[PDB]
């Protein structure tokens, strides 16, 4: 059996796990070298019960954008940090005793509870494929629609109190996400990213030496236009501070941020006077920076991100959601706080987030080789090994999970991920019966991203439109276009 | 080629639907045999302790005594 | 050309019988004999009549006396006993405490 | 007294329900449908008397041999 | 605070009473008799009773039972058994010696308890 | 409530509209004549390089 | 219907075998089709124009 041959190369295993952990450990300091100087500091926030941490993407998963290394070595970091993981069952005999062998006896049975060591092959791409077409796909394929049931009734919600909690403008939508398997038809991202509408808008405080400013695609514009222009400090500081007072204008005038009218968040006002020391009308006691001018305003260098995720929050989803989420992606998720599952999850966004830098610095999809294609999108978990698509289905799927990742959600990123994973078996022989058309072929052109995508009305969905049939598409997909014609 | 979201069968498919079926008729079966099994169990009973009797049926669970 | 262990007509035949029950077909037809021969009517009368009856024997009689005796005057004393607890001259005739 | 959802056996929608199957061509058994196979005991009913009169009849006998 | 949730039909009360009204005419509907083989005796003003005129009903749906209809009555010889049984013992000879040394039931016995 | 013992499909299709038609028109608002007029010289100078 | 009486006749005989009605059951698969035929259709007559302009 399986387990006589694993621990025929138990000996020949331990080498390669020692150099593995040497390669891991200068990988890490190379990687914690730059991000102690480059990143900033995510401090730790609870949940609204505050008893446990809570993590988001948005200031957890920081992508090292100009990250010194290939993306083979990255892929074999990941690869072996999950090694360290599967490592953990030697541990074993060393707190139950001699007899916490047999422990030890059912993780060399399985070549799937297994790290790389035990395989025969070298290449990390082939290994990762072998484990994933081995047990991974088949570990996934069994937890996918009832992630999806999960999902779904996490928005709906239970005891057929739909008319209270869903959206009748996310209706289609929904209805495409998650029932498009009775249809066959594909679908498209952006209507994933509709679910967002259950939620409220995730706003970005900037603190200052006065007051927080929400951030805006101006505000934004013009810091990205300074920091181009590549000014000195001197006037770079003096543009970003003129920036600063002129959206702090316009939200004054709008009406403050929104998070001063959010149920949950709020700012406080001017502090009270109480009893004698109320000085007539002045009933308020204004605080110390009232006294800087406001030409004065100043970035303090803080950010605050407020996703406003009422529905989509990963705290509100549950101790079994969040197994669920994690057994999907195939990371570890038995015996612990959904906080710790939270945190995992959040590292193999940021995993997937900084190999989509590496991917694009490598010269893209196309770039890449078949396997390597194919094992992207399984550790993406859009594709399950028993389907053999082509090579353009696969690179728009790439784009189209990559944007939606882009975005830093991970429920619409499950709710789109747990799609391709909703497979059927017949009763009968004959039937499904051998197709006449050809296989399935996309490509990137056939992906829109690069539009807006307005909800659908309920029970009056619309027709697709190609973005090749809209106005200037030939200047918009040029560079798509010269990708793929090279 | 095959249809798409098509698959054979697994052993974590779980059993088949007649299966399932086969499963839930199980207590209604067992009915028939208890129902007679509590009728007969209350009528062949006789009581543990009267006014005249020195002994009462003691039941040593482990055999300790 | 069904994968599946295909269940026979007669199976199926055999399983409706037990599956096609209703509520009132359990409730009365296992009430009646239970209403019947339960520990209301008869097997109540019998078992809390011989309580009183050999209560009377052991007072009266005693229990390894009247062991010794036939099982017709037993039968005449414990018929005896079961006409003085239905009495229950004592209880001014009210089976009360 | 009671919320017309309890009434009607739905809060919202009513539910169908899957008839009964009927297994054409042979008889409904049921709990109800028994008496087609099994009727009152009307084959032995004359042996019924002549075995009642032998039994009281053997018993008397035995009985009175023992108590006398 | 403040969804604004339109009525529900079915929170209302409107479907009890008539279901019950319905119940309870399904069951008077087989009080339905014919005129021959009628008869009962009124009060002596010559005005109905109240069980009376209801135990045709019962007794139709007695002969739609099964089960019930055959052993419900095997409890009835137990009331005639009481009925002899009770004149029996209201005047049984019993001896003085043993009521006064062992009375049943009776209170301040010792060996009882009390 | 009888909802699932009726065939409501016909009650309640998809709509035929193009949603073309509203992209098509946003791009020409947005758009001034002088380049409505130019692309007919974009697409005239095309006919005459396929012809050469 | 009877002068002074109404009825109801049921019938006494087994069912051997169930008893067909013709329940046309509507589906879109059909139209869909058709509608792809037609939409073909269209863009070869289109084709074949455009090859006879072309070529002629
Ligand atoms: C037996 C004696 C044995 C003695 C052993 C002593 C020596 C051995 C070890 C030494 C101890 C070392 C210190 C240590 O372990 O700290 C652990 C732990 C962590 O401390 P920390 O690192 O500073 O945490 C910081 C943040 O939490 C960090 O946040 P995080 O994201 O990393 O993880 C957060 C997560 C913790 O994450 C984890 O630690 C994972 C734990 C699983 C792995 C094990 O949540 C918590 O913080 C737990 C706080 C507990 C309150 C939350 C509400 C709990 C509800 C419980 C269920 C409902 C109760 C019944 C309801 C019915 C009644 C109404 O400290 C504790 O609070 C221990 C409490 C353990 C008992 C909780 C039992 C709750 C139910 C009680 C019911 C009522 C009966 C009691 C009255
Ligand atoms: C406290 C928890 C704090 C940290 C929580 C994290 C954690 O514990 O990770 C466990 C971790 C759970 O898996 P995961 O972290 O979700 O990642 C799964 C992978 O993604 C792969 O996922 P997968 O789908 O491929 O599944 C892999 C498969 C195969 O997993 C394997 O790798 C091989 C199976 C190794 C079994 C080791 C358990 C042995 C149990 C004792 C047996 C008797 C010993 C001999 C007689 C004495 O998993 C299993 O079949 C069973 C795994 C769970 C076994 C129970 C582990 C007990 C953890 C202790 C904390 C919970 C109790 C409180 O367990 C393992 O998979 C590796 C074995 C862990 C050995 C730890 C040795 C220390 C045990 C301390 C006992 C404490 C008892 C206290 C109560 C009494
Ligand atoms: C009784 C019915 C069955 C009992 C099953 C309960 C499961 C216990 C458990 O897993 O604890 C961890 C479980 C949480 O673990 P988790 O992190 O969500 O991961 C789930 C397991 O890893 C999921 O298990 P797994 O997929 O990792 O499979 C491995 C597991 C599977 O094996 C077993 O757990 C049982 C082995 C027998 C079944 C084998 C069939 C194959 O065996 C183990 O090695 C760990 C089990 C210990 O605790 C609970 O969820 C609470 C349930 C128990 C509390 C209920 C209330 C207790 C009564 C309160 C009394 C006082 C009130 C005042
Ligand atoms: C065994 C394996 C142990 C390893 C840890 C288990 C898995 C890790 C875990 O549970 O996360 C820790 C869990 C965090 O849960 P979470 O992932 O953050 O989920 C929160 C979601 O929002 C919640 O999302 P969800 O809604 O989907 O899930 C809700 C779930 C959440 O519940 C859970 O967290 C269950 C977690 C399974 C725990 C396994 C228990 C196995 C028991 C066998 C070491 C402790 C030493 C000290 C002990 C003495 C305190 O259920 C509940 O809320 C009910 C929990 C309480 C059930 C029992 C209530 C009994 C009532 C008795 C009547 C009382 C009447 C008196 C009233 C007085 C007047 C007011 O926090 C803790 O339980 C305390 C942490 C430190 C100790 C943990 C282990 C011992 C206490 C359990
Ligand atoms: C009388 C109480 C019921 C009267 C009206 C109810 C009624 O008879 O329905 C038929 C009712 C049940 O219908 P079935 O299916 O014909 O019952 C079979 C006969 O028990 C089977 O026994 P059999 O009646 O056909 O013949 C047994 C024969 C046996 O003759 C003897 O040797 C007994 C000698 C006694 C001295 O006894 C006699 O026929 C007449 C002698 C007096 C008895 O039969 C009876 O209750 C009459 C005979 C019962 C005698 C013992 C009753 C305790
Ligand atoms: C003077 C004596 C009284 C008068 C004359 C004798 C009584 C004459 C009346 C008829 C005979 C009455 C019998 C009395 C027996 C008795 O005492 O009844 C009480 C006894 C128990 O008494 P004890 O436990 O004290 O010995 O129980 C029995 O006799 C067992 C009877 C079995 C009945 C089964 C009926 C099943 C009916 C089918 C239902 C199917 C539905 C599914 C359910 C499984
Ligand atoms: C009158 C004084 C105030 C007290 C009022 C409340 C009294 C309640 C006691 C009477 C309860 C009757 O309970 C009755 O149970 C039956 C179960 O057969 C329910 O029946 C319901 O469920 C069944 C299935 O279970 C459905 O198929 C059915 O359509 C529906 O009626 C009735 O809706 C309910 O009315
Ligand atoms: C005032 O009311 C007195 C009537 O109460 C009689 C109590 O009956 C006990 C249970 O009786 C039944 C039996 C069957 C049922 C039905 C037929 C509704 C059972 C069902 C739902 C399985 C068809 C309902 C009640
Ligand atoms: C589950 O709910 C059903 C319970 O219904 C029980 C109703 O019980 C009352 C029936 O008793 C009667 C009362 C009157 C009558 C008849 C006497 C209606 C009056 C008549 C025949 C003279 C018109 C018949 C039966």
């Amino acid at each position: 059996t399986a387990v006589v041959k694993n621990l025929a190369k138990l000996p020949a295993a331990t080498s390669q796990i020692l150099t593995n952990v040497s390669k891991l450990q200068t990988f890490h300091g190379l990687l914690e070298e730059r991000r102690d100087k480059y990143a900033p500091l995510a401090y730790h926030t609870y949940d609204n019960l505050k008893q446990k941490t809570t993590w988001h993407p948005i200031a957890h998963a920081w992508v090292d954008e100009g990250l010194p290394v290939s993306k083979k070595e990255y892929n074999e970091y990941c690869w072996l940090k999950k090694d360290m993981q599967r490592l953990l069952p030697l541990a074993s005999p060393f707190v139950f005793g001699i007899y916490g062998i047999l422990p030890l006896a059912v993780w060399l049975s399985n070549d799937g509870y297994l790290p790389s060591a035990f395989s025969s092959k070298k290449d990390i791409v082939s290994k990762k494929l072998e484990w994933y077409s081995s047990y991974g796909d088949d570990l996934r394929q069994q937890v996918g629609p009832m992630l999806q049931h999960r999902l779904k009734r996490h928005l709906r919600g239970t005891l057929n109190n739909e008319h209270r909690l869903m959206l009748d403008e996310v209706t289609e939508s929904y209805k495409e996400i998650f029932y498009s398997h009775y249809t066959g038809q594909l679908r498209d991202v952006r209507k994933c990213a509709h679910l967002r509408l259950y939620d409220g808008t995730s706003t970005v405080l900037l603190l200052t030496n006065k007051e927080p400013v929400e951030l805006t695609s101006e505000l934004l514009q013009k810091w990205n236009a300074i920091k181009a222009a590549k000014l000195s400090p001197e006037e770079e500081k003096k543009a970003r501070n003129e920036a600063l007072i002129e959206a702090y204008k316009e939200q004054e005038l709008h009406g403050g941020p929104h998070v001063k009218h959010m149920q949950g968040y709020g700012i406080p006002a001017d502090t009270p006077l109480l009893g004698e020391n109320a000085k007539g009308d002045q009933y308020t006691q204004p605080p110390e920076s009232a006294s800087i001018p406001l030409e004065q305003l100043e970035w303090t260098g803080d950010t605050v991100f407020i996703p406003a995720e009422y529905r989509t929050e990963m705290e509100d989803w549950g101790r079994e959601l969040t197994k669920l989420a994690n057994q999907f992606l195939l990371l570890p998720w038995r015996f612990v706080s959904n906080a710790w599952n939270q945190r995992r999850l959040v590292s193999w966004f940021e995993e997937i987030l900084q190999e989509d830098a590496l991917i694009a610095k490598e010269g893209g999809v196309q770039a890449l080789s078949d396997d390597e294609l194919k094992v992207a999108l399984l550790d993406r978990a859009v594709i399950r090994c028993d389907e053999e698509l082509t090579r353009g289905d696969m690179e728009a799927r790439y784009k189209e999970i990559s944007w939606l990742m882009s975005l830093r959600n991970p429920f619409i990123v499950l709710a789109w991920q747990t799609g391709y994973y909703r497979s059927t078996y017949s009763p009968e022989d004959d039937l499904p019966e051998a197709s006449i058309l050809p296989k399935l072929n996309r490509t990137v052109l056939d992906v829109d991203v690069h539009n807006e995508l307005a909800p659908d009305h309920p029970e009056k969905p619309l027709p697709r439109v190609h973005p090749a049939l809209y106005p200037n598409s030939h200047l918009a997909l040029a560079k798509e276009v010269a990708v793929l014609a090279k | 080629v095959p249809v798409a979201n098509f698959r054979p069968k697994k052993p974590w498919d779980g059993p088949w639907g007649i299966q399932i079926s086969q499963k839930k008729d199980r207590p209604f079966i067992a009915m028939w045999i208890l129902f007679p099994l509590l009728l007969v169990d209350h009528l062949t009973r006789e009581y543990y302790a009267y006014w005249h009797s020195s002994k009462v049926p003691v039941t040593d669970v482990f055999g300790d005594f | 050309a069904p994968l599946y262990p295909v269940l026979s007509q007669a199976s199926l035949y055999k399983r409706h019988f037990f599956k096609n029950i209703k509520l009132f077909h359990v409730v009365f037809y296992v009430g009646a004999p239970c209403v019947t021969f339960g520990t209301a009517a008869w097997s109540g009368s019998n078992r809390n009549s011989r309580e009183a009856i050999f209560m009377v024997i052991e007072e009266r009689h005693g229990w390894d006396n009247f062991k010794k005796l036939s099982s017709h005057q037993q039968g005449v004393i414990m018929q005896e006993a079961a006409q003085e607890s239905l009495l229950a001259r004592n209880k001014g005739e009210l089976h009360l405490p | 007294p009671l919320p017309n959802a309890v009434v009607q056996g739905y809060t919202s929608v009513r539910g169908p329900k899957r008839p009964l199957d009927h297994f054409y061509g042979r008889t409904p058994l049921n709990i109800d449908t028994l008496w087609h196979w099994v009727k009152f005991p009307h084959r032995y009913d004359n042996l019924r008397f002549a075995v009642c009169f032998w039994a009281f009849l053997v018993s008397a006998h035995f009985a009175n041999k023992k108590q006398r | 605070a403040a969804p604004a949730e339109k009525p529900d039909p079915a929170l209302d009360a409107t479907k009890a009473l008539p279901k019950a009204l319905e119940e309870v005419e399904f069951f008077q509907s087989y009080a339905v008799r014919r005129k021959t083989g009628f008869h009962l005796f009124n009060r002596a003003t010559g005005s109905p009773t109240i069980v009376g005129p209801m135990f045709y009903n019962l007794y139709n749906f007695v002969r739609i039972g099964r089960v019930s209809k055959y052993v419900c009555w095997l409890s009835l010889p137990l009331v005639f058994q009481r009925m002899w049984m009770k004149n029996r013992a209201t005047g049984m000879e019993y001896d003085i010696d043993l009521e006064n040394y062992a009375p049943f039931e009776a209170k301040k016995n010792p060996m009882h308890g009390h | 409530e009888e909802c699932m013992f009726k065939d409501t499909r016909l009650d309640v299709l998809p709509p035929q509209v193009n949603p073309l038609n509203a992209i098509l028109a946003q791009h020409t608002a947005q758009t001034p004549v002088h380049r409505s007029l130019e692309k007919r010289l974009w697409t005239e100078v095309r006919a005459t390089a396929v012809s050469e | 219907l009877m002068n002074g009486l109404k009825m109801r006749m049921f019938s006494l005989a087994r069912q051997q075998a169930p008893k067909i009605v013709h329940k046309p059951v509507l589906s879109p698969i059909p139209e869909h089709l058709r509608l792809v035929k037609n939409v073909a259709q269209v863009q070869i007559d289109m084709l074949k124009l455009l090859n006879a302009q072309a070529a002629k």
